[PDB]
């Protein structure tokens, strides 16, 4: 069971870096 | 399906005046803003009026402010343009267009057959290619130039192509310069960036002759192309 | 930007829109029925089963739902409408139990109810008759004694009923809402402009509220 | 490793809604919103220009849930009437129409979600869910074995399986083809009010009146993340997932959203300011923008 | 004001001295904060634009603005009526007190006929009303600034050499006095208050005619009955508190005008303490007076 869990933090760390909500991108690129 | 009709052209005599009408039928005219268009007889097309959806935007071409007025009537499904006084330079073919803007949408869907009114008594868009000959099965690339870039930061780029078959009214072939509208086969594509365009066309068909035009619609007034001519042999 | 701007006048033409059909949606008054099963719901005027009438040019919308938890959607309404015929009692502790349900629902504690004691005659004539006897199902009723042609013999028993319903509204509500009982017969016409009347309570007490007089 | 706190704020308010909003969906093109309020009216948003789009009256104005099409075509909504209505929008007249009623349900519908453009699956509080064929209308397939209203649906990212919640507080996971009940777990108090899939279809995260979420994966068969605070006990109405996951975003009653980390389980930010329960609530595509729509009648789009 | 060997007694004795000062300190200690406190739940928390909370709203305003100059007064007083700060902040502090204190006096009229036209034909406009509530606003501030804005531009510093002592407001030149503030006061009286309080009077003396009726139901006790009580006290503050200072006013500058006997003054400086009191009276009786606006407070704070 705890493998589900591990392959969930696998995944989040794995698209870790496409999130502008989680990671606040830079305002030059943003629509708002 | 959907059509457009209009009349109220013909003959005019010296110093008379004409109004000419555009029949909607067969869908939603009231949430479509009206354009008319003009083709002289061998020199190309050329703008001539707006009118928006609901009245609160008019736009005319410079040649032509002040003379005319155009006019619409959404309960009927109706559009005029209202022309005073008379000019010989006036003698061209008028047409009727309809556009509606929205995020996804396709400006210059549909034209009308459009009327004659022959008399007798801004940005520029060019393409060097006034006429070239093609052959079936060939895969000519058609080019248009401007002067000025037409990339807004919005990141849409308002160039226009058509084509104006043999007797026939112009069909939307790409808009936003890359756009595939409706009815187009998937022959066509435009691609390039900045200031000038490429409309690509692979494996050409017989129904692919005629005129091309290419016209920038940034701001107004809109502005034609002397076009491409294509002699099919 | 000449045909961004364009897109502007759709939108604001859409706004125009929804304010021209959002002052006509409201101005209604939403009315939500939860009468009980084997009642005169459908006699004092797809899932949802609607009913328009309006008195005094005011355009009422009552609503019923024959297919709990989609009560929540009606916490709008001016008022709920709970009809029960006073003339059972077997089922007469389920119907206040139905309307304790309603009366303490999370959603519903800002909505009036206005409580129609229908088939009056029924029980009229029922205990007038007397072939059974209340206190075999409401042993408290026999303590009861009236507060108040007209009959003086069920009119005892008739406030009994209401007693019962009321006693259930202010023992909670605490004044954001309020329980109106009625007695009606299902060939009234007053069953219209006796909603019209508590209606306009309803709507006057919110104003009491919301201007601070109270 | 947590990740401190995400102060997101309001970045546009699409005001024009004059009820309650009850359902809202992001277009794939990640900037057309759809949006379902009992005023009766569905209003296409355009979240960058805060422009509207497209509104389209209904018939039935109890509206309860609302879907965009991948393609961008069509848009359907349900409520308590039991029609699931699909409505197309690149009509050539120009107006937006509807092109089938989904007639069938006994009760009224609580989530409706498009599926490859011609399969549209719904779920309804006559403890049934479905599957449709929009051309002939008729149901492909019906499920059965709620034991009560059904009352939300998400779409895994494959759209081969689905996942509805119902007022038995139990979680069942379906078959479009097979159609038959795979996985039916249960453990919350109260009803399921809301339903959410993890981008990657292995989990989705339940939203119920009972003021607690479960984050579920279909490996586990339970529970492996609860969220709850001792200072809410009010029930969630919505609930949707970040571009990875980390950010689950959830709507309360108590007129606020609770932004919960999804790995850690602790309310790292809250997007307050609503004035009602907020009701639905939805992340882009790309992950760019977070739309909540509430009760209030104003919905607004935070980064 | 005061045109003297009697009249200087008004600025010697301990009515001035100490007792204006000290009585107009208890009203700014809580006029301040009572109405600053209501403020910021009006504008900075509520987040609706309701129409009752714009006339409201500004009659906070009102409130505030009549007081925050009440530190240069209350000094002024306990100096022996000596204005140091000069000739700027003595027409201030009088513009603003006046200005501002007449101004509530509107914004409480505006409520008594807001809620008339809300009990009375009830029609559930304020979803949509808040536009003419905002229009009305700015129409009274507009009023209020140019009646008194004469204010500002006549003199008022005379420094009396008997005492060594220039007293801004409290003493005027008879030329003044006479005819030119006469106009002002007596138009600004008799215009802006007295008017007004007709039309609450009625308001609100027509929403109790109509509170107790036989064509209104019969659950009463928790929520009509109430009202009526709310409603008398409203209007109670308002007469009592307004009206034996614009009478007095009316009374000293009718005598100035055509007997010269301009000692009134004394009645009606202490007469305006109740006035001035009414600032802080305000926010108990209409804001706090809510159920739900003790919540909304306890929520902002």
């Amino acid at each position: 069971v705890s493998k589900a869990a591990a392959d969930l933090m696998a995944y989040c760390e794995a698209h870790a870096k496409e999130d502008p909500l989680l990671t606040p991108v830079p305002a030059s690129e943003n629509p708002f | 399906d959907v059509q457009l009709v209009e009349s109220g052209g013909g003959l005019v005599q010296p110093g008379g005046s004409r109004k000419l009408s555009c029949s909607a039928s067969g869908f939603a005219f009231s949430s479509f803003g009206m354009h008319w268009v003009r083709q002289a007889p061998e020199k190309g097309l050329e703008w001539v009026a707006y009118i928006s959806s609901g009245s609160g935007t008019i736009y005319y071409a410079d040649t032509v402010k002040g003379r005319f007025t155009i006019s619409r009537d959404d309960p009927k499904n109706t559009l005029f343009l209202q022309m005073t006084s008379l000019r010989s330079e006036d003698t061209a073919m008028y047409y009727c267009v309809r556009s509606i803007y929205y995020y996804g949408s396709s400006p210059f869907d549909f034209w009308g057959q459009g009327t004659t009114l022959t008399v007798s008594s801004d940005i520029v868009m060019t393409q060097a290619t006034s006429s070239v000959p093609v052959t079936p099965g060939e895969s000519v690339s058609i080019s248009c130039r401007s002067s000025k870039s037409l990339l807004h930061s919005n990141g849409n780029t308002y160039l226009y192509w058509f084509l104006q078959r043999p007797g026939q009214s112009p069909q939307l072939l790409i808009y936003r310069m890359s756009n595939l509208a409706s009815g187009v086969p998937d022959r066509f594509s435009g691609s390039g960036s900045g200031t000038a365009f490429t409309l690509t066309i692979s494996r050409l068909e017989a129904e692919d002759v005629g005129v091309y035009y290419c016209m920038q619609h940034l701001e107004y007034p809109l502005t034609f192309g002397a076009g491409t001519k294509l002699e099919l042999k | 930007s000449a045909e961004d701007k364009a897109a502007v006048e759709r939108s604001k033409m859409i706004d125009r829109n929804l304010r021209e059909d959002g002052e006509k949606a409201r101005r209604e008054l939403k009315l939500l029925l939860l009468g009980t099963g084997e009642s005169g719901k459908s006699t004092f005027i797809t899932g949802i089963i609607e009913y328009p009438f309006d008195l005094q040019k005011v355009n009422f919308h009552m609503f019923d739902v024959g297919g709990r938890k989609w009560i929540q959607c009606f916490n709008d309404v001016t008022a709920i409408i709970f009809v029960v015929d006073s003339s059972d009692y077997n089922r007469l502790q389920e119907a206040l139990n139905d309307f304790k349900s309603i009366w303490n629902n999370r959603w519903l504690r800002t909505i009036s109810v206005i409580l129609f004691l229908n088939k009056q005659d029924l029980l009229a004539e029922k205990v007038l008759a007397g072939k059974s006897k209340i206190e075999d199902y409401f042993p408290e009723f026999a303590r009861y004694t009236t507060p108040e042609g007209e009959d003086p013999r069920v009119t005892r028993a008739k406030y009994f009923i209401r007693k019962e319903f009321v006693d259930i509204s202010t023992a909670s509500g605490d004044g954001r809402h309020i329980c109106y009982p009625h007695f009606t017969c299902a060939v009234d016409t007053e069953n219209a402009r006796r909603i019209f009347n508590d209606c306009k309570d309803i709507i006057l007490q919110m104003n009491l509220r919301e201007y601070n007089l109270v | 490793d947590p990740v401190g706190r995400i102060q997101m704020r309001t970045r546009r308010t699409l005001r024009g809604h004059l009820a309650k909003i009850y359902a809202m969906h992001w277009g794939t093109d990640s900037r057309l919103l759809v949006s379902a309020s009992q005023d009766g009216k569905l209003i296409i948003w355009d979240s960058y220009t805060t422009n509207k789009v497209h509104a389209i009256p209904l018939r039935s104005s109890w509206v309860m849930t609302c879907a965009y099409a991948p393609s961008g075509n069509y848009v359907a909504c349900g409520g308590l009437d039991n029609i699931c209505s699909i409505y197309n929008l690149k009509t050539r007249e120009g107006n937006v129409r509807v092109s089938r009623e989904l007639a069938g349900h006994t009760g009224y519908l609580s989530c409706c979600r498009f599926l490859d453009d011609n399969q549209i699956v719904t779920s309804s509080g006559d403890t049934t869910c479905a599957l449709w064929d929009i051309e002939t209308g008729q149901q492909t397939t019906t499920f059965t074995g709620h034991t009560g209203d059904v009352m939300s649906l998400s779409l895994a990212p494959d759209t081969r399986l689905f996942v509805s919640g119902a007022c038995d507080a139990s979680a069942k996971l379906w078959d479009v083809r097979e159609g038959m009940c795979r996985q039916t777990f249960t453990g919350h108090e109260s009803d399921i009010n809301a339903i959410c899939f993890f981008p990657n279809g292995n989990a989705f995260a339940t939203g119920s009146d009972d003021a607690t979420c479960r984050l579920f994966d279909l490996r586990a068969d339970q529970e492996l993340m609860t969220y709850s605070h001792d200072n809410i006990i009010c029930g969630i109405t919505s609930v949707s997932f970040s571009k990875s996951g980390r950010l689950l975003l959830a709507g309360y009653d108590d007129f606020n959203c609770n932004v919960w980390d999804a790995l850690k389980a602790d309310r790292a930010g809250v997007l307050a300011g609503h004035d009602n329960r907020v009701s639905c609530l939805g992340v882009t595509d790309d992950g760019m923008a977070v739309a909540t729509g509430s009760w209030d009648s104003f919905l607004k789009i935070w980064n | 004001s005061l045109i003297d060997e009697f009249s200087a007694s008004v600025l010697t004795g301990k009515l001035t001295t100490v007792f204006l000062p000290i009585v107009y300190t208890i009203v700014f200690v809580v006029g301040l904060p009572s109405n600053g406190m209501a403020l910021w739940v009006f504008l900075f928390r509520t987040k609706k634009k309701h129409p009752a909370v714009i006339y409201m709203a500004n009659l906070a305003l009102a409130d505030l603005l009549s007081v925050i100059w009440f530190p240069l007064k209350i000094a002024y007083h306990i100096h022996g009526n000596n204005w140091i700060y000069g000739e700027a902040l003595c027409n201030v502090l009088i513009g603003f007190f006046y200005g501002n204190m007449y101004c509530s006096i509107l914004f409480m009229t505006c409520l008594s006929v807001q809620r008339y036209w809300v009990i009375v034909n009830p029609m559930g406009h304020s979803r949509k009303k808040a536009n003419i509530a905002i229009g009305i606003s700015l129409a009274i501030w507009l009023l209020i600034l140019l009646v008194t804005i004469p204010l500002y531009v006549v003199k008022q510093t005379i420094f009396i050499p008997a005492l060594n002592i220039t007293t801004c407001h409290d003493v005027l030149p008879e030329q003044l006095l006479v005819g030119d503030m006469f106009n002002y006061f007596l138009s600004l009286a008799i215009g802006v208050f007295l008017f007004p309080a007709f039309l609450t009077a009625s308001a609100y003396v027509l929403m109790i005619r109509m509170l107790r009726s036989s064509a209104m139901d019969e659950n009463s006790e928790k929520k009509r009955k109430r009202a009526i009580k709310l409603i008398v006290t409203v209007l109670a503050m308002y007469l009592i508190c307004f009206t034996p200072s614009n009478l007095l006013l009316v009374v000293h500058y009718f005598l100035i005008k055509s007997q010269g006997q301009s000692h009134v003054y004394a009645l009606y400086i202490v007469a305006l303490c109740l006035s001035t009191l009414n600032s802080c009276i305000d926010p108990f009786v209409y804001y706090f007076v809510s159920h739900d606006f003790r919540d909304h407070a306890k929520n902002a704070l």
